[PDB]
Order: structure tokens, then C-alpha cells, then sequence
């Protein structure tokens, strides 16, 4: 009576219908506790949540009655490809329920979780926004530390155990999916089948990060050792400048971006500050001027408005002392022409730049609406944060910064303020990729069962040592659980999408910049006022996933994967800079040198110059070429 | 976090 092609149709404009309907009233939900956190409001979340993923459980079981290949028109077929993943469902209705009570009592205790201060206990401080408010504005070695140590031994410690539990669900869940082990399943992400030369295997995701990374590593060392030098400038006996920046000195909780050690670092603080948030200020900016910003960025380059919709219903600042807020920036995309950006902005060049980077998440979900439900999606994990960053790597440039007024009509460019600027972005951008490509190393490693459980917190500083070049300021026993002090940890979202994201924007900026006809390096680009580029940004952009990543990738920069070509001419002013200005200092860390075992107060010496003569010999045959 | 996948329907706020 009707084939399968004929019966599959059916069948997904069933789910296509329902699954609409469904998934903008859960978002509804959604919204409601990330505005408004009240039990009423987490209930009904709660119930929404399983009204969902017991709804993709029943289409997932129904869409594996019509084989794929039984199937001719592709639309139908990776619909029914996506929907044929089984996904955590597949554990019992028990471990379900406790993988799921523990993934909650670990975020609950993140998000609740405060450090008081020892002399009075009365008075507590929450990392949001408390307790970064010191890692991002301290310059006090004590204070910096107490918040650092204190997180992670107070709520770190609480989320060992929940986290080796952890672990051990979601590796079973991983296997009985026929994956190695969660991080495998993670990978998955990046995994394409069937498109002929496009297909990529899970295994060789993790062979390009690490070679990709490699080419990473001199630049990042060279930055590393200026931070170390100027860092040294500003806690003075307690840097060696040989050693691993402690980690409790670097700008956030965690060390994730060096961004607020630029006030620091700033090589030429003469010129004027390319950090506009003093000029924000100055200016009487509001969130409210900062999004309509942005949404001009946006036309400029022949992209729609924002819709009615979107100013109606945005939260674009922090609610106020009665209603708390999750304030933690992001796009939302309902369905039925929803779009919605929520974030507690501030009047910064963090939130300027964010503001940007969560305004072009919601231009990739309008363009892809028109895709079909499952295919209204990133081509994968990382797309998504590419397209957002691309747009600060615009908005962050003098260029653009003074065409809005934040820098003035005299402005001029120069050597020195192109060396701020590189060191600036360099901070956030190249700062983060050995810390991102670590932590997700060290969790593919735990999930794989490289790392034992005795062996958790020593591996974990092992590898901060060794590949980031930050050293623990106190020693850790297996009672810490520090990767899970971060968000991303606790909250279970994979962490390498940050490093492919990273390489994409500038693969990104540069196909853009050709489209522009910019003349000039790569990052003195700004796409503003280029329809053109606008236009090739578009085209990506409405294929959603309809397409794997690799041709989605092809299609605008002309290669397969990941490249990282690009991000390094974006910042070869400034490796030539730092390279020269390291010449006399050192280069690269001892893993060895510790806040706590490194000091030696030098009472009485052995040689006559120390070892400062062999030092001086080893050094030059040490670099020799 | 509700989202428009089937591995991943739900991801913690
Ligand atoms: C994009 O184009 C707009 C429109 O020309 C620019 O806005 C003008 O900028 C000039 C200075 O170059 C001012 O004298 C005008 O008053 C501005 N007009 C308006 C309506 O804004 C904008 O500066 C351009 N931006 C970039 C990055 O090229
Ligand atoms: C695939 O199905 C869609 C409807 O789901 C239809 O519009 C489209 O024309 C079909 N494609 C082919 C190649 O038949
Ligand atoms: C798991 O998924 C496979 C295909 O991915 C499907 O054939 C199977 O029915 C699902 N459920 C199991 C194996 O219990
Ligand atoms: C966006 O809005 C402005 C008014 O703020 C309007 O002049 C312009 O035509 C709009 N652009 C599009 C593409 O609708
Ligand atoms: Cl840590
Ligand atoms: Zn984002």
C-alpha cells in the first residue's frame, strides 16, 4: 500500500508537528527557571524535561521500523539517521534515574555552592558573582588564593564522589551505545558516515587536535613567558622566572582565559586603551545600547533585524534583588519565530563582545528555521561558538571600535596599539586552547581508564604542569574533584567544541575577508558594511546541519577540516614581537617549581656565580639551531 | 537547556 519512503514521510511530518508544539512549550519552561528560579518553576521544568526525553524515546523507537537503506530522498533519510540514535535512554529506568539525580545534586551544588569568609561566618560569598569578582579584580597573591583554594576544597571536595559515580553511568551508557567509552561518545559529534570523502572517524578527531595543537605550542610559549615576566612585575616574590604562572593569579577561577590580565600585561599602556570598557563607561552605554549595537553590526552586512519578538522578550540585564537569574549568556531558539537572547549584561568590553558573539548564534538559528526540526542544528559542537566568535573578532578591532565612537575621531593606528590589540585577543583566544585542550584530555583520558581513581588529582596538575604551564599554589590529594569546580565539568557538556570553535572563526574570518576584498592582514579585518561577505556568511548558515560539517566547512573556506593556518598569520605580528622581547628572559616552565615547594631563600650559594655561568652555556646550546 | 537533538534532549542550566 505505501513504502517505506511513502510510510517515513508520514511519519516524520508527525514528528516534525508534535515535536514542534512540544519543544517551544518546554522551552517556555526553560525560560521561566533561567529568569525566574523558583521551585514552581524548576517542577515544571522538571516535568517538561521528562515529557521531552520520553517523547524522543518513543519517535526514536518508532523511527527505527524504516531501514535507511530503504530510503532515497536524503531529507528524509538523515532525519530518520538522527532520530535512529538511542542516546542515554538506552540504561535502565533505575541507573536512568540515578545518572540523572546525580547529574542535578552536581549542578545544584555548583550553583549553590559559597565560601564564607573565616572570620565571619555569617557573611558568605557564591562564585556567581562573589567569588569572581575577586579572581577577575584581586591583585592581593592571599585573597586570590583563599577564593581559588577555598572553592576548590569546599564544593570541589563535595563533587569527587558524585563525579567518579558519574563516570562510571555514563561510560556504561557509552558502551552499550557501542562506544568505547564516553568520550568517545563525545567525539561522536564530529563523526560523518557515508558522504564519500567527507566522512570522518572519531579517532582522528583527537590525531588533529594534537596536531593542530603542536603549531599552537611555540606561539603559546612565548606568550606564556612574557605573561610570566609582567606577572612577576605584579606579585614579586612569588613567580619564578622559570616556572608555572600559579594558578590562582590568571584572570578568572580557573585560568580559562587570561582577558583581565591584560590591564597587567598591556605592552604599550601609553597609547589609548583599546579595552573600551573605560570609554564604555565614560559613554553612559546601557545593555540596551550594547544589543542594538550589535543588531547594526548585523544589517550592516545584509543580515535581518532582530524581530519584535526578540526586544519584547529578551532578559538583557539582571532581574533585580528578588528574582534571580541564571546568568550565564545564551541564545534561545523556541520555534514558532522565537528568538531570544538572555544575559545579565554589563557595561564591559566582555558583554560588548558576548553581546556580539550571542547575537550571531540567534542569526544561524533564523537562517536554518526554514530546515526541517532535527536539521535546525550547527553542522556540529563547535559551529555554533565560531559563528559567535567571528563577530568579536570584527567588533574588537580598532577599526570598528572607533567607527562607533568608543575610540575617538583622532584615533590612529600604529605598531604599538596593533601589538595592544594582538596581546589582547591573544589573551583571550590562544590563552585558553592549551587549557581547553588539557581538561578535555585529561576527561577523554578518565573516561578511557588511563587515569585510575588514586590518580586523579596527581594527573590532573600533572597535565596543567605539563601542557598549560600553571602549577597548583597547594597541594592536591584525591579528596579534590578541581576539574569539576568548572561548570562545563559538573554540568556535563563537552569542552573540546572551545579549541575546534577556536580554529573555524579564523578559517571563518579569512574566506569572509577574501569575500570583503580586504587588503590587509587578517586582523585588521572588520566585515562591517560588506554585504558581500555577509552574503557568503549566509549561505552556510541557512544549511543548518542538513550537510556535514566537513562540506559545510568546505563550502566557505575550501577545506575538509580543521586548519590552523590562519589563526597563526592572525597573530605573527605578535609572535615576532614576543619572540624578540623574550630574547634575554627564558622560554618555556619547569613542571617542577611550585608556589608551596619551589622557594629558597638563599642564605649561603656553593659556586662563585651560582650556576648563572653554565645556566648562561646551556641556554645557548640549549636553543641552538 | 532544551534542545533540538535526540542524543542530547536535555542539558543542565
Ligand atoms: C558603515 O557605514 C555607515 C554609513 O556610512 C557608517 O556610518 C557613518 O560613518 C561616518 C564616518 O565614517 C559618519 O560621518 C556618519 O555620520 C555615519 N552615519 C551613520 C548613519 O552612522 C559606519 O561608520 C560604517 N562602519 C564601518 C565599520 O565601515
Ligand atoms: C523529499 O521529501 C520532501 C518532503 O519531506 C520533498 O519536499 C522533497 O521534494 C523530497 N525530495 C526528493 C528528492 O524527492
Ligand atoms: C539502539 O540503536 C540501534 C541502532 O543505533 C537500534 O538498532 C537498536 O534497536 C537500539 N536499541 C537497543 C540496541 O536496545
Ligand atoms: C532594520 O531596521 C531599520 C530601522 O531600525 C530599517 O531601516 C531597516 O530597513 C531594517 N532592515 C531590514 C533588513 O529589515
Ligand atoms: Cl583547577
Ligand atoms: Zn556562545
Amino acid at each position: 500500500q505505501s513504502t517505506i519512503e511513502e510510510q517515513a514521510k508520514t511519519f516524520l511530518d508527525k514528528f516534525n508537528h508534535e515535536a514542534e508544539d512540544l519543544f517551544y512549550q518546554s522551552s517556555l519552561a526553560s525560560w521561566n527557571y533561567n529568569t525566574n528560579i523558583t521551585e514552581e518553576n524548576v517542577q515544571n521544568m522538571n516535568n517538561a524535561g521528562d515529557k521531552w526525553s520520553a517523547f524522543l524515546k518513543e519517535q526514536s523507537t518508532l523511527a527505527q521500523m524504516y531501514p535507511l537503506q530503504e530510503i532515497q530522498n536524503l531529507t528524509v533519510k538523515l532525519q530518520l539517521q538522527a532520530l535512529q540514535q538511542n542516546g542515554s535512554s538506552v540504561l535502565s529506568e533505575d541507573k536512568s534515574k540515578r545518572l540523572n539525580t546525580i547529574l542535578n545534586t552536581m549542578s545544584t551544588i555548583y550553583s549553590t555552592g559559597k565560601v564564607c569568609n573565616p572570620d565571619n561566618p555569617q557573611e558568605c560569598l557564591l562564585l556567581e558573582p562573589g567569588l569572581n569578582e575577586i579572581m577577575a579584580n584581586s591583585l592581593d597573591y592571599n585573597e586570590r588564593l583563599w577564593a581559588w583554594e577555598s572553592w576548590r576544597s569546599e564544593v570541589g571536595k563535595q563533587l569527587r564522589p558524585l563525579y567518579e559515580e558519574y563516570v562510571v553511568l555514563k561510560n556504561e551508557m557509552a558502551r552499550a551505545n557501542h562506544y568505547e567509552d564516553y568520550g568517545d561518545y563525545w567525539r561522536g559529534d564530529y563523526e560523518v558516515n557515508g558522504v564519500d570523502g567527507y566522512d570522518y572517524s572519531r579517532g582522528q578527531l583527537i590525531e588533529d587536535v594534537e596536531h593542530t595543537f603542536e603549531e599552537i605550542k611555540p606561539l603559546y610559549e612565548h606568550l606564556h613567558a612574557y605573561v610570566r615576566a609582567k606577572l612577576m612585575n605584579a606579585y614579586p616574590s612569588y613567580i619564578s622566572p622559570i616556572g608555572c604562572l600559579p594558578a590562582h593569579l590568571l584572570g578568572d577561577m580557573w585560568g580559562r582565559f587570561w582577558t583581565n590580565l591584560y590591564s597587567l600585561t598591556v605592552p604599550f599602556g601609553q597609547k589609548p586603551n583599546i579595552d573600551v570598557t573605560d570609554a564604555m563607561v565614560d559613554q553612559a552605554w546601557d545593555a540596551q545600547r550594547i544589543f542594538k549595537e550589535a543588531e547594526k553590526f548585523f544589517v550592516s552586512v545584509g543580515l535581518p533585524n532582530m524581530t519584535q519578538g526578540f526586544w519584547e522578550n529578551s532578559m538583557l540585564t539582571d532581574p533585580g534583588n528578588v528574582q534571580k537569574a541564571v546568568c550565564h549568556p545564551t541564545a534561545w531558539d523556541l520555534g514558532k519565530g522565537d528568538f531570544r537572547i538572555l544575559m545579565c549584561t554589563k557595561v564591559t568590553m566582555d558583554d560588548f563582545l558576548t553581546a556580539h558573539h550571542e547575537m550571531g548564534h540567534i542569526q544561524y538559528d533564523m537562517a536554518y528555521a526554514a530546515q526541517p526540526f532535527l536539521l535546525r542544528n550547527g553542522a556540529n559542537e563547535g559551529f555554533h561558538e565560531a559563528v559567535g566568535e567571528i563577530m568579536s573578532l570584527s567588533a574588537a578591532t580598532p577599526k570598528h571600535l572607533k567607527s562607533i565612537g568608543l575610540l575617538s575621531p583622532d584615533f590612529q593606528e600604529d605598531n604599538e596599539t596593533e601589538i595592544n590589540f594582538l596581546l589582547k585577543q591573544a589573551l583571550t583566544i590562544v590563552g585558553t586552547l592549551p587549557f581547553t585542550y588539557m581538561l578535555e584530555k585529561w576527561r577523554w583520558m578518565v573516561f578511557k581508564g588511563e587515569i585510575p581513581k588514586d590518580q586523579w588529582m596527581k594527573k590532573w596538575w600533572e597535565m596543567k604542569r605539563e601542557i598549560v604551564g600553571v602549577v597548583e599554589p597547594v597541594p592536591h590529594d584525591e579528596t579534590y574533584c578541581d576539574p569539576a569546580s568548572l561548570f562545563h565539568v559538573s554540568n556535563d557538556y563537552s569542552f573540546i567544541r572551545y579549541y575546534t570553535r577556536t580554529l573555524y572563526q579564523f578559517q571563518f574570518q579569512e574566506a569572509l575577508c577574501q569575500a570583503a576584498k580586504h587588503e590587509g592582514p587578517l586582523h585588521k579585518c572588520d566585515i562591517s558594511n560588506s554585504t558581500e561577505a555577509g552574503q557568503k556568511l549566509f549561505n552556510m548558515l541557512r544549511l543548518g546541519k542538513s550537510e556535514p560539517w566537513t562540506l559545510a566547512l568546505e563550502n566557505v573556506v575550501g577545506a575538509k577540516n580543521m586548519n590552523v593556518r590562519p589563526l597563526l598569520n592572525y597573530f605573527e605580528p605578535l609572535f615576532t614581537w614576543l619572540k624578540d622581547q623574550n630574547k634575554n628572559s627564558f622560554v618555556g616552565w619547569s613542571t617542577d617549581w611550585s608556589p608551596y615547594a619551589g622557594s629558597h631563600h638563599h642564605h649561603h650559594h656553593h659556586h662563585h656565580h651560582s650556576g648563572l655561568n653554565d645556566i648562561f652555556e646551556a641556554q645557548k646550546i640549549e636553543w641552538h639551531e | 537547556y532544551f534542545q533540538r537533538s535526540v542524543r542530547l534532549p536535555y542539558l543542565r542550566c
